[PDB]
């Protein structure tokens, strides 16, 4: 009210309301959906198109070769923090020889974001991820919020209508975490999950984005005629 | 973590005025009464050590500042804000005078960067005016000896005798009966002491009383000897006694 | 570049500058004009190093041209010398300092007076009736000594400056290809195209 | 009015509006406490489980400054992680220094004059933590805790949170129960108690136990976490003490 | 005086077929009279069907193949994965090279 | 953050003026007059002083006019603090000019560059304007005599005689109507104080209120000279022109 | 309003911001004391632990800023220990640079300069602390030196800070005008605290515990705090006469 | 007042927003993409008739390859145009290639958001960049002052572009040829414009793979208006 | 430094600071441009409140940015002299570069980018002006004439006005001037230039400045009486 004209400034009940209105923008996004077994994860984005002449936002950003995310929300911040991380995996690969843990990213992405949160001038970002990744300890799946909470999980989604795609994998954690070498079948869950998130449109050619990685795979995206299998 | 009031926070408002050099006007009005008398052999400046506590020892606070041995300063208004000019004051006749010339400023060219100080703050960003008025008294060989105001403006004006702060109306009309331009410095100090006593209200003695002169050379407070030209500062600082001497003959 | 030199006469100033650009074992050119024009009625010729030359010269040139729009009037050749010097004298303490030798010659408007100033790599500056920089005045300034008078005309002045350049030919060991020759006065600078 | 819009503006009364809103962001995050002992220091906190979704054991919120302090805090997780950050910068610099490993009270003031610097400018924002750390220096066991004004004392015990209140109670109890004192492996159990006990104000949502602890003799002086066996002994005596 | 360069001799060879290319290298890495290595590769697989070999002074090479190891990462990230053709490698290499003209690596490179 | 507090002393109002130099002047129109008149053969400079008290050395005072080399000096309406800042500032520029190229200053670049100055804080900065406007009186082999003004909006222009601070409005009137092109300094001064002395919200114009100077080229042998009046001088040519 | 946000003048010539930080001060609801000996100066300060979960041997407001120098803060803790690590600081470097320990009325001034900054510029608050600066020094003596948020600082024959520092002042105000002497003429510092816990017990018309007091003394060439322990011998000995 | 770089409750920057209302203002620009090139159009709209309309270039060459169409404050693209040409060039000169269309536009883009308290606004105008590579062949972009760009079939940008937009929702289709794009550029531009269509008042342009990009002559444009006539009046 | 950003969208999408600097060229004094087959005239207007002046020293609104271009400008005087100072560095900059002197469109391309440049840098306004550039290009005898505005858009003008009844002196040109036959001579310019400016200037030939530049740098001021010339003739004319 008060409060909410930059991000220095708490409201008298502990708020900051200039990051809860950059997490209005994800819910305002487009859907996207993530979840992992033991061996492989799945990104699953609903690609979002302006009209029918536009060609459809891509939501799911390459990272290094056993990590990327998707995103939801101003797809500009996405760039900029895809490109943070691009640049702390490889800073890991050429100083350490190592592949950075996914894990070490999510903090990375948690205090680049906490700074724009306490200084004046600065915004927050206005956009949330889902990364997956295969590392030293396996799959993993996390999930970014602007505010800077980054968050470990077996499944998610964020962006508009997503709470449907989030109580599926909620109902299916038992089933989809046991689906081990079958990547297929992964996918077949989250195409499955984000299904749950949708009303009037349905799962199109070139509106269906999936991307993958696991122990022998390195993160690929499918998109277009190669995303009609799942359809 | 960062000066962000890169703008002045003083600006011109619809009527011409600068309100916050008005302000600081009007703090300099409300501190206490000091005054400036300036005889033909000498210059005297003095003020009232207004005491916050009985408790508090009021010789630790020097009201009344040596800026060169041949200039002194005194004020009215707030004491920290002029504590940090003398600091500067001193420090400018050294940096942009002596380091230079090899000798100490003249009065009015250290009352002139004194001015300057003030001005920057009266435009600078991210600062207030200084909420003084200082009275400046000082000799140099060419123009003889000099009594100076400085107002929180940066402006400066050259005096005969003159009064600022509390009482400085009815001071500067007392001062304005008893001035003539044939006055000895022990004539001008007893006016001081006369002028002063209207504006006091408790104790009027030499331990409440700071009072210091432009006079003559002294080269008993040198502190050496063996140099013929170096004659000793004109600046003196009267003691408790000297004051209540001259307050008997009142 | 070698030779310049520079002579004041009674109602105008020649400048004498040579042709010859050599790079170590080759003459490059043999008809290289040594000179820049700063304002109508004031001409610097120029030697040195290799680069340094023409870009201080053309340096100078536009801050006289840029002056001269901006108030719409023809700086003295005094004030263009000392402008010139200050450039210098600054450059010398410089990380890389210009190693150029310069001659202005101008024909003063205000006081009706032709003038010239000799300035080193160093800034160091003098007004004199003629002048030289490097070995050219070694050879050149006994001569100047003896022939030059103030009173002197243009075409007077002319051939007191052929008398140099023979001189410079018999005695020097560098082919410098001759001289291009500018006079400087009231009407501005123009071009002896036969010397 | 308006002294509460700007960080570093004193209101009438001498308060700073800001940092005590800030406080209001601590006062709505997950309990979290510290218990000192005999030659130590525990430190355990609540960890709501919002969703079956989240792994468990996975989104670890203690966190080690150095070898030989334990970190943790409540309100906005970010701005804590943000402070422990800082805090291993003023540790490393101390080290490469002065060799020896920080201090405990050194490393409070470190803290402490780090967060006391947000309150001193409006282009930054307080502190959104108190943040409850310590650990074995030279001089033996500290316990402290560090509000969003940079004001921090030594405890006996601490907590903070959403449920404060209800663990202060308990542990104003073991302080008067034991004044001999406390041992590590005791504390650890009070500890887990203690969250349980507290778990009572955020009652809606099942919440996740963490706890570490540094301790002379069971560690070596250094911060590890509680794990496996002794974790789930130390939550047999924890549900066992609230039927 | 610090010397910031040594020779790891070695040699190395380009040869173009008509659908083909080869690139061989020796596998002793020395210093003076010591052998430090028998087997030390010094030609690599670069990605996107190309060899490199920076043979030298073996610090600046290992640093200017890791360099352009690189920059073919970044520029499948910055150009949707497109396929970075030789004569283009070529040409970045140039400014790797070149970048560092006034204190350089001290190495023969083939691609 | 701060732009909470930021005045903006640097944006145009709907109607396209600058909020802070109109301020500015509004300031300037409360000091004292000072007025500058050219003559063929020099220029005269007149100011009236603000603060008559009795006590005031006047000798030694120096409020309105100011020397800025030998053939250029300036007359002062506003703040006397900002004008001493720009003084130095003018001064130093002189000496340059000078330095650079063994001339005296031409006195239009001379305005020009401090009339630059204050326009800069009128477009950058975040700073309040100068609350100051400069008469300026000199002489060069260029152009002879001038008078120039500058005002806080960094606008400066070329004028035969001018007002700035108080009355300008009945004082350049009164200038207006009884100025000549043929005139001459001695004329100049009488016409000078004849306007302050109709102009003036003072009971009468007395020497101790004044600050006279005269640029003449009537020194010995085709040279340029500053008159600053000493009070003695002010106090006989009000006698000889029949004021008091 | 917002002359009353920041560090510029009211139309009163006042900053409000400057008077509201002397406010903070008084936020912890202790008082302090300071008196000076013949060879030494005492400090003395309520000890307030409210919470038995506190360490009470953490909780001070009293600092050792160098080894001649103390100091007592009335004020908020955070800017209490900004205050005491700058002094710290400026009296380490005041020794490089100088080659002396700086004097107790030095430091005092300067972090008074430090204070008067903060009310002329605008980004800087004021700290919300008053600085009672304590030491015998070699050439003045015992010396107390008190700062506070407006930069303004003073020497003083004794003083007190605090909510109810004007009953400890009138009452250290009437036992000077009975001795008509700048000091408390006494040997021992032990004896010159046993006078100011006396005369701040009868000022103050409460009875103290050694929990309920903190102690600092200075000496020629050391500045001290008292134990526990050290204020229960010093309480005996009151009790004992 | 408020941050520049400020969140409205929604979720959007208000800045951001604010521009795109600026290019609202603006005159009309409409792109069109086919196999055989890709069509570049714009009104030119002159506020007086002594204003001496081929000055006007809001058609603008950023290499041989790829050319841009803008709309809005046009003074705002030109360090848009000078960064864009800048990449291009500059992206030759270290890989000895063409550029790609996406990545020059992607370029452009990354200036967009540079935007706080770097520039002290976002750009009040948007382009429409148009051009061809070996890899995604014959392309149009669509970049806003938000740093989002997105590839269209065709597209229309300034106060025409919702009218425009649905007219060439309804005309495109994947077997246009060249000609048959110019001639619907200018029957849209004719549409939504507010004086009548002519050579002097509106400009056609185009991107070929042979000839690259090039500005139509006025007499060139002149022939396809006359065309355009004749088949309108043919049904 | 003072980073503030004072040029920013409104709610409309309207720039405010950059609009009011258009009212701040309005309220400035009239000036013209006219270009004929073989020359540029430019026209300016002098307010007559301010006599006493001194017509030597004082400013003249039309200034030389190189021998063969000129400018004239409509709005706050001080700001112009920024602008103008620039030019004149940029076309001495451009001289010593490229070897050649600037185009009248390039040096009106350069003058408009930093006019457009101070509307979107932090911590300064836009220049309360707008600018007629005029001239020939180097060996070239085609007629050029510009106009930039604080926005930072240009463009070439057969004729055009800025500033103070602009929009009067506009509306005359529109009906007078003709593009398929322009003023053949300097005189036929020139009367067109004046006309148009006596429209609006309500005072004989004071108030009227006018500059003629001609190709290969001629460029000439007229007189006091050169230009009474010719509003003595106009009137005589239009008494009829
Ligand atoms: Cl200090
Ligand atoms: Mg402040």
């Amino acid at each position: 009210n008060n409060y909410d004209g930059d991000t220095v400034t708490f409201s008298p009940t502990g708020r900051l309301f200039q990051v809860e209105y950059a997490l209005e923008a994800i819910k305002q996004g487009s859907v996207t959906v993530g979840l992992r077994s033991n061996t492989h994860a799945v990104l699953v984005a609903l690609k979002r198109n302006a009209d029918e002449l536009s060609s459809y936002q891509k939501k799911i950003i390459k990272c290094d070769e056993h990590m990327g995310l998707s995103l939801a929300g101003l797809a500009p911040d996405a760039r900029v923090l895809s490109n943070y991380l691009r640049q702390q995996c490889n800073y890991s690969s050429l100083v350490f020889n190592r592949k950075l843990a996914v894990e070490r990213a999510g903090h990375l992405l948690c205090d680049k974001a906490q700074k724009n949160t306490q200084s004046y001038g600065g915004r927050p970002y206005g956009v949330g991820l889902l990364i997956i990744g295969y590392d030293k300890s396996g799959a993993h799946l996390l999930e970014f919020q602007p505010s800077g909470n980054v968050t470990e999980l077996y499944g998610t989604a964020i962006g508009a209508r997503s709470q449907g795609a989030k109580t599926y994998l909620e109902r299916t954690l038992d089933t989809f975490i046991k689906i081990d070498g079958n990547p297929d079948e992964l996918i077949k869950a989250g195409v499955e999950a984000i299904s749950q998130s949708l009303r009037d449109e349905s799962l199109t050619v070139d509106n269906l984005s999936i991307a993958i990685v696991g122990k022998d795979t390195p993160f690929t995206i499918y998109d277009g005629e190669a995303v009609a299998k799942y359809i | 973590m960062t000066d962000r009031y890169s703008f002045s926070l003083t600006t011109f408002s619809p009527s011409g005025k600068l309100g916050q050099i008005d302000y600081a006007l009007t703090a300099v009005k409300q501190g206490v009464t000091s005054l400036g008398i300036k005889a033909t052999n000498g210059v005297v400046i003095a003020t009232e050590k207004k005491s916050s506590s009985p408790l508090a020892m009021s010789e630790t606070l020097s009201k009344v500042s040596l800026l060169t041995p041949d200039i002194g300063a005194v004020y009215s208004g707030m004491g920290p804000d002029y504590r940090v000019l003398v600091d500067k004051s001193r420090k400018v006749a050294h940096t942009s005078y002596k380091r230079i010339y090899g000798e100490y400023p003249p009065t009015k060219l250290l009352v002139s960067e004194v001015a300057k100080i003030m001005q920057e703050a009266t435009q600078s960003g991210g600062v207030r005016p200084f909420g003084v008025s200082l009275l400046i008294a000082g000799h140099d060989e060419f123009n003889g000896f000099s009594l100076y105001q400085v107002d929180p403006s940066g402006s400066y004006f050259p005096w005969k005798a003159t009064a600022i702060g509390k009482g400085s109306v009815a001071a500067k009309t007392f001062l304005e009966k008893r001035w003539n331009d044939e006055l000895e410095l022990e004539d001008a100090i007893h006016i001081a002491l006369l002028t002063l006593k209207e504006s006091v209200e408790g104790e009027f003695n030499g331990d409440t009383i700071e009072l210091a002169i432009i006079g003559d050379e002294n080269p008993d407070l040198l502190g050496y000897t063996g140099i013929p030209t170096d004659k000793g500062p004109r600046f003196r600082k009267l003691t408790s006694q000297e004051i209540n001497d001259r307050l008997e003959a009142l | 570049m070698d030779i310049i030199l520079g002579i004041r006469v009674q109602d105008s100033v020649i400048l004498a500058s040579s042709k010859a650009v050599t790079r170590g074992i080759s003459v490059l050119k043999d008809s290289d004009d040594k000179t820049r024009q700063l304002s109508p009625h004031t001409l610097m010729s120029f030697a040195g190093e290799a680069g340094d030359t023409v870009q201080f010269a053309e340096y100078i040139q536009a801050n006289i041209q840029l002056y001269s729009i901006r108030e719409d009037y023809e700086l003295s050749p005094q004030a263009v010398s000392s402008f010139v010097r200050q450039e210098l004298a600054k450059s010398i303490r410089s990380r890389r300092p210009y190693q150029v030798n310069v001659l202005i010659g101008g024909y003063d408007k205000k006081k009706n007076k032709p003038e010239l100033y000799q300035i080193d790599y160093l800034g160091t500056k003098v007004e004199l009736p003629y002048g030289a920089h490097g070995y050219s005045g070694f050879y050149t300034f006994s001569l100047l000594d003896h022939h030059y008078r103030p009173d002197m005309t243009t075409e007077e002045g002319l051939d007191l400056l052929k008398l140099c350049v023979q001189e410079l030919e018999k005695r020097m060991p560098m082919d410098f290809k001759g001289v291009i020759v500018k006079i400087v006065d009231k009407d501005g600078i123009r071009q002896v195209d036969d010397f | 009015t308006g002294y509460d819009l700007s960080n570093s503006v004193f209101s009438p009364d001498g308060r700073n509006f800001q940092v005590e809103y800030a406080v209001k962001a601590v006062e709505n995050g997950t309990t979290s406490i510290g218990i000192k002992c005999n030659d130590g220091v525990v430190f355990a906190v609540e960890k709501l489980i919002t969703s079956k979704l989240l792994v468990p054991q996975k989104n670890v919120k203690i966190q080690v400054v150095d070898r030989h302090i334990g970190c943790v805090y409540s309100g906005l997780i970010p701005d804590g992680r943000h402070l422990v950050n800082r805090g291993r910068e003023e540790a490393a610099s101390f080290k490469k220094l002065y060799k020896t490993p920080i201090p405990i009270p050194a490393f409070a003031d470190r803290l402490g004059q780090y967060v006391q610097a947000h309150t001193l400018y409006n282009s930054v924002r307080p502190f959104g933590v108190s943040t409850i750390f310590g650990g074995v220096d030279k001089n033996g066991a500290h316990l402290y805790m560090l509000e969003p004004s940079g004001s921090y004392w030594g405890y006996k015990g601490a907590a903070t949170g959403k449920g404060r209140q209800s663990a202060k109670a308990e542990l104003e109890k073991l302080v008067d129960h034991h004044p001999e004192g406390l041992s590590a492996r005791e504390a650890v159990k009070q500890a887990a108690k203690i969250i349980y006990l507290a778990h009572e104000d955020n009652k809606e949502k099942d919440f996740e136990l963490e706890i570490s602890w540094c301790s002379l003799s069971e560690t070596n002086g250094l911060h590890k976490f509680v794990k496996g066996d002794l974790l789930q002994e130390a939550i047999d005596f924890a549900q066992k003490e609230i039927n | 005086q610090f010397n910031p360069y040594g020779d790891n001799g070695g040699t190395i060879l380009g040869i173009a077929g008509e659908d083909f290319a080869v690139l061989a290298g020796d596998t002793r890495n020395i210093t003076d009279y010591s052998i430090n290595s028998r087997y030390e590769p010094k030609v690599f697989d670069c990605g996107d069907n190309i060899v490199m070999s920076a043979n030298g002074f073996a610090a600046d090479g290992d640093a200017l193949v890791k360099r352009f190891k690189n920059s073919v990462k970044w520029y499948h990230f910055d150009h949707n994965d497109k396929k970075l053709s030789i004569n283009s490698a070529a040409r970045n290499i140039q400014h790797l090279l070149y970048g560092k003209r006034f204190f350089p690596y001290y190495v023969h490179t083939i691609i | 953050g701060s732009r909470r507090y930021d005045s903006r002393t640097t944006i145009f109002s709907p109607e396209g003026r600058l909020y802070q130099v109109e301020y500015a002047l509004e300031s300037i129109s409360h000091a004292g007059t000072a007025i500058g008149i050219m003559a063929s053969d020099g220029i005269v400079l007149a100011a009236e002083r603000k603060v008559t008290s009795t006590l005031l050395e006047q000798d030694t005072s120096t409020e309105k006019l100011y020397k800025l080399n030998d053939k250029i000096a300036v007359a002062v309406a506003g703040l006397t603090a900002d004008a001493e800042i720009l003084i130095n500032t003018a001064r130093i520029h002189a000496q340059n000019y000078l330095k650079t190229y063994n001339e005296d200053i031409p006195v239009e670049i001379l305005v020009r560059r401090l009339s630059d100055i204050k326009q800069g804080y009128t477009q950058h900065g975040g700073l309040r304007p100068f609350g100051v406007s400069f008469i300026y009186a000199g002489y060069d082999d260029r152009y002879g005599y001038q008078l120039y003004t500058s005002n806080p909006s960094g606008n400066y222009t070329g004028w035969k005689a001018i007002s700035v601070g108080a009355n300008t409005s009945a004082a350049q009137t009164l200038l207006q109507m009884d100025y000549k092109d043929d005139m001459k300094v001695d004329d100049a001064i009488e016409l000078a104080l004849k306007t302050l002395s109709k102009t003036t919200d003072s009971s009468a114009l007395t020497y101790d209120r004044l600050e006279f100077a005269t640029i003449r080229k009537g020194a010995n042998d085709g040279e340029v000279y500053q008159k600053i009046f000493k009070p003695q001088e002010i106090k006989d040519i009000l006698v000889k022109t029949g004021i008091t | 309003g917002y002359d009353r946000h920041i560090t510029i003048f009211s139309p009163e010539g006042r900053l409000y911001q400057v008077e509201y930080a002397f406010k903070a001060t008084n936020q912890t609801n202790i008082n302090s004391l300071a008196v000076r000996g013949k060879d030494c100066t005492v400090v003395i300060s309520q000890k307030k632990v409210p919470d038995k979960l506190l360490d009470p041997t953490t909780v001070s407001y009293i600092f050792c800023i160098s080894r001649t120098i103390g100091m007592v803060v009335n004020g908020p803790i955070p800017d209490a220990r900004n205050a005491a690590l700058r002094a710290k600081a400026e009296a380490a470097e005041f020794r490089y640079k100088y080659g002396y320990d700086m004097p107790c009325d030095v430091l005092a001034k300067r972090m008074a300069n430090l204070s008067q900054i903060y009310t002329q510029r605008a980004y800087m608050r004021p700290l919300g602390v008053i600085l009672t600066f304590v030491s015998v020094d070699e050439e003045l003596g015992p010396s107390i030196y008190k700062t506070d948020p407006a930069g303004y600082y003073v020497g003083y024959k004794a003083t007190a800070t605090g909510p109810k520092q004007q009953e400890i002042t009138t009452n250290l105000e009437n036992h000077f005008k009975k001795s008509k002497i700048d000091h408390i003429n006494e040997e021992s510092w032990e004896k010159v605290v046993e006078f100011a816990i006396t005369h701040m017990i009868d000022a103050l018309g409460t009875e103290f515990s050694k929990n309920d007091l903190e102690v600092g003394v200075a000496t020629k060439d050391k500045f001290f705090t008292l134990s526990a322990e050290n204020i229960e011998e010093r309480l005996v000995a009151i009790a004992e006469q | 007042d408020r941050g520049v770089s400020t969140f409205s409750p929604e979720g959007r920057l208000f800045q951001v927003e604010y521009s795109l209302e600026a290019i609202k203002l603006g005159s009309t620009a409409i792109g069109i993409a086919t196999k055989e090139g890709v069509v570049l159009g714009v009104e030119k709209r002159a506020t007086s008739p002594l204003l001496e309309s081929d000055s006007i270039e809001k058609i603008v060459e950023i290499d041989r390859h790829i050319g841009c169409a803008m709309s809005g404050l046009t003074a705002d693209a030109r360090s848009m145009i000078e960064h864009a040409r800048t990449a291009a060039v500059t992206h030759n000169l270290y890989y000895d290639e063409d550029i790609n269309v996406e990545s020059l536009t992607q370029s452009v883009c990354d200036l967009a958001l540079r935007f706080g308290e770097l520039m002290s606004r976002p750009f009040g105008v948007a382009l429409l960049i148009a051009g061809h590579d070996a890899d995604d062949g014959y392309q149009l972009f669509h970049a806003e002052p938000s740093g989002t760009f997105y590839r269209y079939n065709a597209k229309a940008i300034g106060s025409g572009s919702e009218g425009a937009q649905a007219e060439l929702l309804n005309e495109w289709h994947s077997s246009l040829t060249l000609k048959e794009a110019e001639l619907l550029v200018l029957k849209i531009l004719k549409q939504v414009m507010e004086e009548k269509l002519d050579e002097n008042n509106a400009q056609l342009s185009c991107i070929t793979k042979q000839d690259g990009f090039k500005i139509y002559d006025n007499e060139k444009t002149a022939e396809l208006i006359k065309e355009l006539k004749e088949k309108e009046a043919a049904e | 430094g003072y980073d503030r950003a004072l040029s920013i969208f409104s709610p409309d999408g309207h720039i405010f600071q950059v609009e009011y600097a258009l009212e701040a060229v309005k309220r400035g004094t009239c000036a013209v441009g006219v270009k004929g087959k073989n020359c540029v005239v430019l026209g300016c207007e002098r307010r007559s409140t301010l006599k006493l002046q001194d017509t030597r020293i004082t400013p003249s609104k039309v200034s030389k940015i190189d021998s063969h271009v000129v400018l004239s400008f409509s709005g706050l005087n001080a700001d112009s002299r920024i602008l103008i100072e620039k030019a004149r560095v940029e076309a001495q900059s451009h001289r010593l570069t490229l070897e050649d002197p600037v185009t009248v469109e390039y040096l009106t391309r350069y003058v408009a980018g930093v006019q457009q440049r101070y509307t979107q840098s932090g911590g300064v306004r836009p220049f309360g002006v707008s600018t007629l550039i005029a001239g020939f290009d180097p060996r070239d005898d085609e007629p050029k004439l510009y106009q930039t505005e604080p926005s930072g858009i240009y463009s070439s003008w057969s004729a055009q006005t800025i500033g103070r009844n602009s929009k009067t002196v506009r509306e005359f040109l529109e009906k007078n001037y003709d593009r398929k036959e322009p003023p053949a001579t300097v005189e036929e310019c020139v009367k067109l230039t004046v006309r148009s400016l006596l429209e609006v200037v309500q005072t004989g030939a004071k108030n009227i400045e006018i500059t003629v530049v001609k190709p290969d740098s001629d460029i000439v001021a007229l007189s006091s009486e050169e230009i009474n010339q010719y509003v003595t003739q106009i009137e005589q004319e239009k008494q009829e």
